């Protein structure tokens, strides 16, 4: 199927409290693979999938060097936006990336981002086209200036469409016992009595991976969109996923209710009831 | 500044059957700025040696983290989540429910 | 991999 790469930066300055922390996270999909954070006692990227654990001692020094290096940067990049926005140097910022790239079962680049926010507020992103830029303000628009000054899109494109897509097909094949299984939602209903008058049914996707699930309640077939409390889709830990959706239904009324749920690891949508 | 407040589920790995060692899991997540303070609480008292994962963030660049730490749930441990942040005028607290 | 590209 499909798969993503992405790295996500946060760089977090802490005035008086040392210099911006850096952290990097690598995920392909929901798992993470590769982390850096500058608060570390002894700053590496390190692996947290056991299948990037096989790339070489040049590949871990190369990666650190990068977070190294993009530590200073960002650290730099906040001090930078700082000025773009006419801020203290004595307020917390934070300036957040993510980019990486999609590719399809093939393998080939389905498309790629670079995508930067302040504050958490969007501040440049690559557009799709790789070639140019979405600046969310007139500071964005500096940098915007200064990174086609650069050919920062240029040079990200050529990352999106080589190291990224290469790097994540290799990973994807490294890590296909895990990176290429989808474990579908164990799902089931629970019903919670609130009390003479309505129950509540909680449809539980459990286990499952990837994150992305569809969880609906249907009441006569009907989406119950407005009426079902929907979880955010939670990690359990063991690198699944967990959501529920629940409807309050009327007493004695279950049956008109079903949960459906998609999920990559479900050959057909399952609907459930209880 | 435009902050967010942590969204916080509480919740165990697998289904809760008293007796048999899970993992709770606090969830913090659609929160920004990423400083937080996430406790595991056991009976109120905080639980020592929780472990969270390395922050990450969403595609609306608010955090998550979670907070996970090996228990036990029995019928009577109350187990909670206790979740301070900037955008929080006290530490709120999310007891966990097994069936949440 | 990382692009490091700062």
């Amino acid at each position: 199927g499909s798969h993503s790469m992405r790295y996500f930066y946060t760089a977090m300055s802490r005035p008086g409290r040392g210099e911006p922390r850096f952290i990097t996270v690598g995920y392909v999909d929901d798992t993470l693979f590769v982390r850096f954070d500058s608060d570390a006692t002894s700053p590496r990227k390190e692996p947290r999938a056991p299948w990037i654990e096989q790339e070489g001692p040049e590949y871990w020094d190369r990666e650190t060097q990068i977070s190294k290096t993009n530590t200073q940067c960002y650290r730099e990049n906040l001090r930078t936006a700082l000025r773009y926005y006419n801020q203290s140097e004595a307020g917390s910022h934070i300036i957040q990336r993510m980019y990486g790239c999609d590719v399809g079962p093939d393998g080939r680049l389905l498309r790629g981002y670079d995508q930067y926010a302040y504050d958490g507020k969007d501040y440049i992103a690559l557009n799709e086209d790789l070639s140019s830029w979405t600046a969310a303000d007139t500071a964005a628009q500096i940098t915007q200036r200064k990174w086609e000054a650069a050919r920062v899109a240029e040079q990200d494109r050529a990352y999106l469409e080589g190291l990224c897509v290469e790097s994540l097909r290799r990973y994807l094949e490294n890590g296909k016992e895990t990176l290429q299984r989808a474990d579908p939602p164990k799902t089931h209903v629970t019903h919670h009595p609130i009390s003479d008058h309505e129950v509540t049914l909680r449809c539980w996707a459990l286990g499952f991976y990837p994150a992305e699930i569809t969880l609906t309640w249907q009441r006569d077939g009907e989406d119950q969109t407005q009426d079902t409390e929907l979880v955010e889709t939670r990690p359990a830990g063991d690198r699944t996923f967990q959501k529920w959706a629940a409807v309050v239904v009327p007493s004695g009324e279950e049956q008109r209710y079903t949960c459906h749920v998609q999920h990559e690891g479900l050959p057909k949508p399952l609907t459930l009831r209880w | 500044m435009i902050q967010r407040t942590p969204k916080i589920q509480v919740y165990s790995r697998h289904p809760a059957e008293n007796g048999k060692s899970n993992f709770l899991n606090c969830y913090v997540s659609g929160f920004h700025p990423s400083d937080i303070e996430v406790d595991l609480l056991k009976n109120g008292e905080r639980i020592e040696k929780v472990e969270h994962s390395d922050l990450s963030f969403s595609k609306d660049w608010s955090f998550y983290l979670l907070y996970y730490t090996e228990f036990t749930p029995t019928e009577k441990d109350e187990y909670a989540c206790r979740v301070n942040h900037v955008t929080l005028s006290q530490p709120k607290i999310v007891k966990w429910d097994r069936d949440m | 991999e990382e692009f490091g590209r700062c």
